[PDB]
């Protein structure tokens, strides 16, 4: 029942930063015995870091030594773009092995804006009764990013959903995709269709826009 | 080389049951202890449950009496028996190998995902997406449950890909992708989006045609 709690819990740093997490047990874990794995989005774990006693020359291996405590800790000397991830700390010391919560691990970086595309209805989905209007964001820095929908040039966040890719692990840029889904019915209503791209990148939003009629 | 594959996860109903199993190559199996750690979506690492080499079992508190972990290692197979499921059971659950007492995790399966709901499977609908650098889409909208695999021509167009996370509305998933390709590539050659939704065994290729 040792529990690890690791701080902080998430952290953004630039490229060259020496970055420190550290991982705390709520009582004595043997060196040996704390571990570190790095998980990207959507992959599995792999196993990081661990410590260990190392015998001078000569030495009998019958001869070990250790360390006891409640603090341990990961190092990044120099944090690069590609150390994008999640890192988690695991104890074996007790029965049941414990890991902590988790380090999210994320780059600052150079201010780029968003690549715009905005796509139409397919037949195929018309031809179904529904009608949904797909704008992409992709390749952009900062994370924080506002789309708004104009439909005849009147705003519309009826029926819009958002999404955000994690961390580029080679660029360090985000993507965001917006879907305005209507009926077909109600898509037939309105002629132009344009999403507004707010961005730290200017004041003037980046707008792509179609007319249903052309 | 050594590798950890997991199979037979996927949807089943709250107090349903689901066998997961682990396939193991490229080490001797009998040698090692072997655990299950899963992941709840968005959250951290748990330990489920381990099995030494000499066959003796341990299992977090939560999962005692309900799930059975056990290894056939003539057929270098690890598995996992889940019963009695519990919403606060759905989570990726992970194979891994241990070295010496099993701790250290040094090998991991890719993960496979068991969610535990009464929200009945739906097959994809994935519409076709399209307008120096041409950008296509993929649309795959109306699934349950996760999760849906997207790649851009049986996966040779794999840079300049964004493939978003699933949103969930209404018990049904909708995610895009996109592809971003050289002008002279598209419509130039064929473009396809493949998606593959396996817990409805559905699989459906949608070609980018340009709009008339």
């Amino acid at each position: 029942q040792i529990q690890l709690t690791q701080s902080p819990s998430s952290l953004s740093a630039s490229v060259g930063d020496r970055v420190t997490i550290t991982c705390s047990a709520s009582s004595s874990v043997n060196s040996s015995a704390l571990f570190w794995y790095q998980q990207k989005p959507g992959k599995a774990p792999k196993p990081w870091i661990y410590l260990t006693s190392n015998l001078a020359s000569g030495v009998p291996s019958r001869f070990s030594g250790s360390g006891s405590g409640t603090d341990y800790t990961l190092t990044i000397s120099s944090l690069q773009p590609e150390d994008f991830a999640t890192y988690y700390c695991q104890q074996i010391s007790g029965n049941p092995w414990t890991f902590g919560q988790g380090t999210k691990v994320e780059i600052k970086r150079a201010d780029a804006a968003p690549t715009v595309s905005i796509f139409p209805p397919s037949s195929e989905q018309l031809t179904s009764g529904g009608a949904s209007v797909v704008c992409f964001l992709n390749n952009f820095y900062p994370k924080d990013i506002n789309v708004k929908w104009k439909i005849d040039g009147s705003e519309r966040q009826n029926g819009v959903l958002n999404s955000w890719t994690d961390q580029d692990s080679k660029d360090s840029t985000y993507s965001m995709s917006s879907t305005l889904t209507l009926t077909k019915d109600e898509y037939e209503r309105h002629n132009s269709y344009t999403c507004e791209a707010t961005h730290k990148t200017s004041t003037s939003p980046i707008v792509k826009s179609f007319n249903r009629n052309e | 080389e050594v590798q950890l594959v997991e199979s037979g996860g996927g949807l089943v109903q709250p107090g349903g049951s689901l066998r997961l199993s682990c396939a193991a190559s490229g080490f001797t199996f009998s040698r090692y202890t072997m655990s299950w750690v899963r992941q709840a979506p968005g959250k951290g690492l748990e330990w489920v449950a381990t099995i030494s080499g000499g066959g003796h079992t341990y299992y977090l508190d939560s999962v005692k009496g309900r799930f059975t972990i056990s290894r056939d290692n003539s057929k270098n197979t690890l598995y996992l028996q889940m019963n009695s499921l519990r919403a606060e059971d759905t989570a990726v659950y992970y194979c891994t190998r241990g070295f010496g007492d099993g701790g250290y995790f040094d090998v991991w399966g890719q993960g496979t995902l068991v969610t535990v709901s009464s929200a009945k499977t739906t097959p994809p609908s994935v519409y076709p997406l399209a307008p120096s650098m041409v950008t296509l889409g993929c649309l795959v909208k109306g699934y349950f449950p996760e999760p849906v695999t997207v790649t851009w021509n049986s996966g040779s167009l794999s840079s300049g890909v964004h493939t978003f996370p699933a949103v969930l509305q209404s018990d049904l998933y909708t995610l895009s992708s996109s592809v971003t390709v050289p002008s002279s590539t598209w419509p130039s050659e064929t473009v396809t989006c493949n998606v593959a939704h396996p817990a409805s065994s559905t699989k459906v290729d949608k070609k980018i045609v340009p709009r008339d």
